[PDB]
């Protein structure tokens, strides 16, 4: 069985600890703690191949990054500095990886909210920029949470 | 002040309950931990229990072990079932963000 080391990244309240507990819990956590930075271990089934996630949710190290194979950058739709970051985030993960080629995506959350300040064009704009997709996410309701986690993947399987 | 009992050196097979007793009301905390180290291996979340009651495991004790929160009692639980050789360590308690059981040493043998 394949392990995937994954690795949630993102400015703080963009919604990386709701989207990695609505993965291994399928429970939307309100309001959960800021600083606990935990793993987590869940077996899934990806596109039929049965297979374990290590999925890092941090909460702002070098180290994590280096045994990390795939990251997700994470903004909130409705958060104009946190998808400002994103780039940040790229940039410091190439860095330490070494690498023209970390699997990454892109993912703008809270979806479920209707104050949008980032619209989809420019997020589709940011992750063609970078050859890495973009899927739309709501911890709240669990929209597009296991697309987001699956694509990943995916994108590591290509790697 | 944390209290943290329960630990001891059991045989392969037989079982433990962990105990973290606080000396402040627990009820406000939304989340609790156990975590362990075993030798030669990093710090690994063993367990956690969410708001509205639902409970994460680490793959390996998955089955095996139940976390648990009694709040009148200002205490926190983890019942350890099966006891492995595997399940060597030292286990702390985390209380919220920043409350840490100082360690319960289980030591499991053959
Ligand atoms: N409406 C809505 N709120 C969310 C969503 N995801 C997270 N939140 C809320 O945003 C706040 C910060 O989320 P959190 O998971 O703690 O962000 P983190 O710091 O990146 O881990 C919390 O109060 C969550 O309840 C979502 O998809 N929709
Ligand atoms: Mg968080």
């Amino acid at each position: 069985m394949t392990e995937y080391k994954l690795v949630v990244v993102g400015a703080v309240g963009v919604g990386k600890s709701a989207l990695t507990i609505q993965l291994i819990q399928n429970h939307f956590v309100d309001e959960y703690d800021p600083t606990i930075e935990d793993s987590y271990r869940k077996q899934v089934v990806i596109d039929g191949e049965t297979c374990l996630l290590d999925i890092l949710d941090t909460a702002g190290r070098d180290q994590y990054m280096r045994t990390g194979e795939g990251f997700l950058c994470v903004f909130a739709i409705n958060n104009t500095k946190s998808f400002e970051d994103i780039h940040h985030y790229r940039e410091q993960i190439k860095r330490v990886k070494d690498s023209e080629d970390v699997p990454m995506v892109l993912v703008g959350n809270k979806c479920d909210l209707p104050s949008r300040t980032v619209d989809t064009k420019q997020a589709q704009d940011l992750a063609r920029s970078y050859g890495i997709p973009f899927i739309e996410t709501s911890a709240k309701t669990r929209q597009g949470v296991d697309d987001a986690f699956y694509t990943l993947v995916r994108e590591i399987r290509k790697h | 002040q944390l209290v943290e009992s329960g630990g001891g050196l059991v045989q392969a097979g037989e079982s433990l309950r962990l105990s973290c007793a606080a000396s402040v009301s627990i009820f406000s905390i939304n989340t609790m931990g156990w975590y362990r180290q075993a030798p030669g291996k990093p710090r690994e979340l063993v367990a956690r229990i969410f708001t509205g009651g639902s409970t994460y495991y680490v793959d390996s004790v998955k089955g095996r072990f139940t976390i648990s929160r009694d709040n009148a009692k200002n205490t926190v639980y983890l019942q350890m079932n099966q006891l492995k050789p595997e399940d060597t360590g030292v286990y702390y308690c985390r209380l919220g963000a920043d409350y840490w059981g100082q360690g319960t040493q289980v030591t499991v043998s053959s």
